């Protein structure tokens, strides 16, 4: 829950998945 | 992100597409036995 | 990258419904061929 915002960053700098 | 939001439209315009041409398919092959019929019928 | 993987996956399911499609038509043409047989059938029985 406290990474989910850094995961979505990441995931939108980075990049059916 | 980018890739979970493109597959999902696509995705789930996919088989209202394949149901439209399907029906429009039918639609205009049975005007091909309508036309025989009413050659045959004249 | 990723985002291509999933267009590719999104075309593959678009592409699926292109050959429904394509499978539909042929079996409206198949289809309108009987009708045509059948109208010929009861059309001569007449």
């Amino acid at each position: 829950g406290e990474f989910f915002s850094s995961a979505l960053t990441s995931a939108a700098a980075q990049q059916k998945l | 992100l980018a890739a979970e939001q493109e597959a999902q439209h696509i995705v789930a315009a996919a088989r209202n597409a394949k149901m439209a041409r399907l029906r429009q398919a039918k639609e205009e092959a049975e005007r091909e036995i309508a036309e025989h019929r009413a050659q045959v019928e004249r | 990258m990723v985002r291509f993987i999933r267009q590719e996956a999104e075309e593959k399911a678009n592409e699926i419904s292109v050959s429904a499609e394509e499978e539909f038509n042929i079996e409206k043409l198949q289809l309108v061929e009987a009708e045509k047989k059948k109208i010929r059938q009861e059309y001569e029985r007449k």
